[PDB]
RNA sequence: UUGAGUCUCGUAGAGGGGGGUAGAAUUCCAGGUGUAGCGGUGAAAUGCGUAGAGAUCUGGAGGAAUACCGGUGGCGAAGGCGGCCCCCUGGACGAAGACUGACGCUCAGGUGCGAAAGCGUGGGGAGCAAACAGGAUUAGAUACCCUGGUAGUCCACGCCGUAAACGAUGUCGACUUGGAGGUUGUGCCGGCGUGGCUUCCGGAGCUAACGCGUUAAGUCGACCGCCUGGGGAGUACGG
């Protein structure tokens, strides 16, 4: 039945998707700011953000460079975000902090 | 060519009422132009049909 | 394409006549060309390439 | 109810869907059935078979009016042009005139832009 | 264009004969007649740029013929422009 | 300057056509009218409906006249609510010979 | 009088401006019939529909554009120009003459015309659709795809003055083997000629080559425009 319509109105409840910005150990200020902007938006518009850093070949040997990038994001997106997850180990070659709308 | 000459004009229209190419009918270009004018004048007066 | 089934005709024969009436009249080709907008430069370009192809086939029919 | 001797089968055969509608001779709706309402969904609707089924269900809707003659009025470039009328004749209507409507502008309005795919 | 009667009048008036259609007087008289006639056309039809190109050709042809007549014979020139009412 | 005037009259008003054909020719022959041809074609079957009418009373006239009087005649056809359609044409020469 | 013009007669043409009008189609409105879907995609969803849609039929309203004909067909200086009819109007071409008597060619500066977008003012607004809104897709998707949709697209008047505004080929004149077509005149007796415009091929010649090739990019003459390594830059500054 047009019953359906009920759902259409029900479906005017809402929904959060997680959006994935991948950073790399040495991304530069310009692109950081672009991706940072993307996240601000993502978050302010009610969404989560799986922020991934993706070491490639030998870069996996200076994981501590990576962690500093994540820590910079956390510290910029501070008043907008709370940090569901942080990583410590480097499973695979990744570090997959998940931020959520404060 | 004459717009009133429905008999001749009907040889150069299809069943739907569309003008036939000169490549098909073998008409000369000059007369094909007169033919097309005649048919459109006949269509206006409702002597020939546009469609169907 | 108006096809009255004549005095005592089968359907399969009558359907062949109807489909052929549409094929000659040019209805499916006409609807498909009018589906999306073609700007005059594209129309003219298409018409030129056809004319080149048609004519070039005659020069391939000739010299052979 | 009324009985109708001769009917008209309007076949709105779009690219995505087929609508079969049996009317009176004056275009009063008696019954209708679509490929979308025939347990076909999405691009399943846009097959000849889904139109065939839609024809059959349309025939079943207008059994009560007691129609034996139908005039066909097919419209559009849809995949289910011929499959409808074949299936209509299989229902046991005597098909008289078989006829292509299909609105063609004599120029008319500017069409939508080409899909870049 | 001018009518055949309008042309035939001018040829008789400004020519040495009815046969004499070639003379600069006739030519300028013909051009003047049409130039003056078309002033009404382009008054109404301001946007008719394609026709106006034809008018400018008449004016340009008249000018060139008058300039030729001036250096050929000033007496004929002076008579002609006063008859037709041309400034120059 | 040599015209050809077809006009189609409402088929119920075929009886008015006598009086109208007089008026038009009388106006044309007023000012050097040369009625080369005049053919009452009669109530013919229309190839398509005009105003829910499947018939109309056709008339043909090939006339030479002033270019003002024809424009003045065209004004009357507009006002004539009976007459449904008309094509005034320009012919180069007079047509005396009969049409089918 | 051979260049350049004028006149006589005729021919073809979407050449231009104005007015009227026809049929088809989309949308919308009002009804009738009818009943649960419609629409859309790669797949979906947004969207629309029981306040009755889509479909079908009747009538009405309004705007924009003119299927077929339609053609390496035509016309125009170029830009461009396509229903039919009338009015006003520009050019081209052919046939014979008659007429003028070098009146010519080119043209810095100048003047005008000049697709589309755009701008100003006032109208109009069906369809389409930058922006935008929502739905998707994706690593992201400020896109391509879907549903909507504003400017605009249309008209008047004024402005803008640019486009791969291209034949990427300035204009005018003369000369120099051929072949096959198209379109439009015309003479003579379908044939035999002879003019205009135009498509394709190709000879000499030319060209870096590609190619061009009597519509030259060949052989010459007149006049104009323009170039002088790439980027910086068609930018800065000034007018
Ligand atoms: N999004 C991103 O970052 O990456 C994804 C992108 O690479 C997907 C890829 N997309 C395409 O080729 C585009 N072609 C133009 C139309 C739109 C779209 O289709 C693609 O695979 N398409 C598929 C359909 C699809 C989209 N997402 C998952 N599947 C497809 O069928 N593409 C067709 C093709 O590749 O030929 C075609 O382009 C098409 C038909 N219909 C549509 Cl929509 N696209
Ligand atoms: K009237
Ligand atoms: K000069
Ligand atoms: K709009
Ligand atoms: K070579
Ligand atoms: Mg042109
Ligand atoms: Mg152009
Ligand atoms: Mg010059
Ligand atoms: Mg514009
Ligand atoms: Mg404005
Ligand atoms: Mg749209
Ligand atoms: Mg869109
Ligand atoms: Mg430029
Ligand atoms: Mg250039
Ligand atoms: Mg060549
Ligand atoms: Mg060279
Ligand atoms: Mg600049």
């Amino acid at each position: 039945e047009k019953s359906k319509s009920s759902k259409e109105q029900k479906k005017k409840q809402k929904v959060i998707q997680v959006k994935e910005i991948k950073f790399r150990p040495g991304t530069d200020e310009g692109d950081y700011q672009v991706k940072l902007r993307s996240l601000i938006r993502f978050l302010e518009e009610g969404d989560k953000a799986k922020i991934t850093l993706r070491f490639r070949g030998r870069e996996m040997a200076h994981q501590q460079i990576g962690m500093e990038v994540l820590n910079r994001v956390k510290d910029d997106l501070q008043e907008l975000a709370v940090v569901e997850s942080f990583p410590t180990k480097i499973e695979g070659r990744q570090m997959i902090m998940v931020l959520a709308p404060k | 060519i004459d717009y009133k000459d429905i008999a001749t004009l009907k040889n150069y229209i299809t069943e739907s009422g569309k003008i036939v190419p000169s490549r098909i009918t073998g008409t000369r270009a000059k007369y094909q132009r007169q033919l097309a004018r005649a048919i459109k004048r006949a269509r206006y007066l409702s002597l020939l049909p546009y469609t169907d | 394409p108006v096809i009255k089934v004549r005095e005592n005709e089968p359907f399969d024969v009558a359907l062949r006549r109807f489909k052929r009436s549409c094929e000659k009249a040019g209805v499916l080709a006409e609807v498909r060309r009018r589906e999306f907008y073609e700007k005059p430069t594209t129309e003219r370009k298409r018409a030129k390439a056809s004319a080149v192809k048609r004519h070039a086939k005659k020069l391939a029919r000739e010299n052979a | 109810r009324k009985q109708v001797s001769d009917g008209v089968a309007h076949i709105h055969a779009s690219f995505n869907n087929t609508i079969v509608t049996i009317t009176d001779r004056q275009g009063n709706a008696l019954g209708w059935a679509t490929a979308g309402g025939s347990g076909f969904r999405g691009s399943r609707k846009s097959t000849p078979f889904a139109a065939q089924v839609a024809a059959e269900r349309c025939a079943d809707a207008v059994k009560e009016y007691g129609i034996k003659n139908l005039e066909v009025m097919v419209k559009g470039p849809g995949p289910g042009r011929e499959s409808t009328i074949r299936a209509l004749n299989a229902a046991g209507f005597r098909i008289t005139n078989i006829t292509d409507v299909t609105p063609i502008p004599h120029x008319g309005c500017r069409p939508p832009k080409k899909r870049r795919v | 264009s001018l009518s055949t009667e309008a042309t035939a009048k001018i040829v008789s008036e400004f020519g040495r004969d009815a046969n004499d259609t070639g003379s600069t007087e006739v030519q300028v008289a013909l051009l003047t007649a049409q130039i003056n006639h078309l002033q009404g056309h382009f008054a109404e039809h301001k946007k008719d740029h394609h026709s106006r190109r034809g008018l400018l050709r008449m004016v340009s042809q008249r000018r060139k013929l008058l300039d030729y007549l001036k250096r050929k014979d000033v007496a004929r020139y002076t008579q002609l422009i006063e008859r037709l009412g041309l400034r120059r | 300057r040599h015209y050809e005037i077809v006009f189609m009259v409402h088929p119920d008003q075929s009886e008015q056509v006598p009086g109208m054909i007089e008026r038009y020719t009388a106006a044309i022959t007023g000012a050097e009218g040369k009625i080369h041809r005049l053919e009452d074609w009669g109530r013919r079957q229309l190839a398509y409906p005009i105003n829910k009418l499947h018939k109309a009373h056709y008339v043909l006239m090939n006339v030479e006249a002033p270019q003002e009087v024809i424009d003045e005649l065209e004004t009357t056809f507009r006002f004539n609510d009976a007459v449904i359609r008309s094509m005034v044409m320009r012919t180069k020469h007079a047509v005396t010979e009969a049409s089918p």
